[PDB]
């Protein structure tokens, strides 16, 4: 769960040492060739991210948006 | 700044917050203190029948 | 109490940075240069009598 | 449940029969009737362009909004 | 409410067969030159749509801003 | 009032007979060169509108956003 | 309080007259090189606007958001309490 | 520290003098090479910013999003009881 800078993340991807990229919201759960894993945040909306992924031929993993929770409203409004 | 009494030349007001109660007296706000600029250009004739910018 | 006010007057050394401005040398060649100058107020009286706004 | 990048790989070689889209999801309708689900990671400007390059039938459909009766329920049931 | 697909809408515009449409939300209700009337639905934001429409000289109509009047709603929520 | 079409509006703008344009949200409050007046609505987000407006000296106005008064809102929130 | 026109502002700033621009949302407090003040309103999002400013040596400014104070917010919320 | 205009920030970055930057929506903390600090605000959405930053090899980081706890919301709304 170590934090690593976005600049370093580009420094790795542009040199092709990562396979696993987990996309959700604006978090990325990263895994390289060494099974070593970390996490990073994208600071803004960037048009060139996905192209940079596709060109260097790295695989993607993306998953569904978090369905909202009702339980907090259940308790607060119902009790 | 300058303030007036029924449209009269009056005590020019010192800078900052001045905190004086007057209603019939009106204050015209702006006399900025800076250095301004106003540029000009064009095309002009010469003595020897030429044009320059 | 309300009939006086004061203005600061900096005494530390100050700078001023120009921009490119044209010249011509002796032998009809045109150069472009830049410069900066270091200035300090000498006597603390004639400044306000000559300037009069205390604005740098 | 299938990789996006592999999905792009697959749409390159033109095995997709039809593009049925709704929301951020696409259910995959290709030549050999295999079906699955794919997730959009982030906004992609080229996805529509890429699909329109290869003459696939591409449909989307209006939303299923929550029923107002249930909204009144949630408003007054507590 | 017989629905002709957005994609099929695009090809038939390429065939130059529509007279006009009135646009609302992402719903496209449309009238085409052979006197027919139908509708479709916009999949996602499409930049080039209006450009192609303009190139086709086709007529296009906006729809006045839809608005839920906040007069009845407040007091009926207090009803 | 007189409602016109956004599309036709584009064409007469191409034909240069309009002076003033006032924009709120999607509406277009217009008065053209020859004192005639009309009204139309911006269909969706447009990339190239303001270019077509400015390049041909079409005079433009925006008007501020209507911020509701807080005290009235809380007072009606009482009852 | 002279509210000016967008087109006039663009024409005059491209005419090299303007020095400062404070942007906060959609209002812009333009200050010319002749020291006069006024305000202007953008019509819509103008992707080229920021460029057109910076490429002519105008000094731009940004302004922070007004966060609703939590104490007064829960006060007015609990003012009915 | 002295809050600075955006134009000054860009003239500064264009001379390779900013070292580390933090991005939060439109608020930015900056640390120069000379160990000074200040704060800047991005006026309007910019597409060309990030690449311009990257090319001049500046260290760029992000920050976690502050999600208010649901229990805190329950607390605040239950303050009547």
């Amino acid at each position: 769960g170590r934090k690593v800078d976005y600049s370093t993340f580009l420094q790795e991807v542009n040199n092709d040492q990562v396979r696993e990229a987990r996309i959700n919201g604006r978090e990325i759960n990263v895994t390289k060739k060494d099974s070593n894993r970390y996490t990073t945040y994208i600071p803004v909306q960037d048009p060139k991210l996905l192209d940079n992924l596709l060109t260097k031929n790295v695989k993607v993993v993306g998953e569904p948006p978090e369905e909202p929770s009702l339980l907090a409203s259940i308790f607060i409004s119902w009790f | 700044g300058v303030v007036t009494r029924f449209g009269k030349f009056s005590h020019l007001v010192e800078p900052g917050l001045n905190w004086k109660p007057t209603f019939i007296d009106e204050v015209k706000p702006v006399n900025v203190e800076a250095v301004r600029e106003l540029a000009a250009s064009g095309v002009m004739l010469t003595s020897d029948e030429n044009v320059v910018r | 109490p309300f009939i006086e006010t004061v203005k600061m007057l900096d005494a530390r050394i100050q700078t001023m940075d120009n921009q490119a401005d044209r010249f011509v040398t002796k032998e009809k060649k045109d150069l472009i240069v830049d410069s900066y100058i270091k200035w300090r107020i000498s006597d603390f009286s004639r400044y306000y009598l000559a300037t009069g706004g205390g604005d740098i």
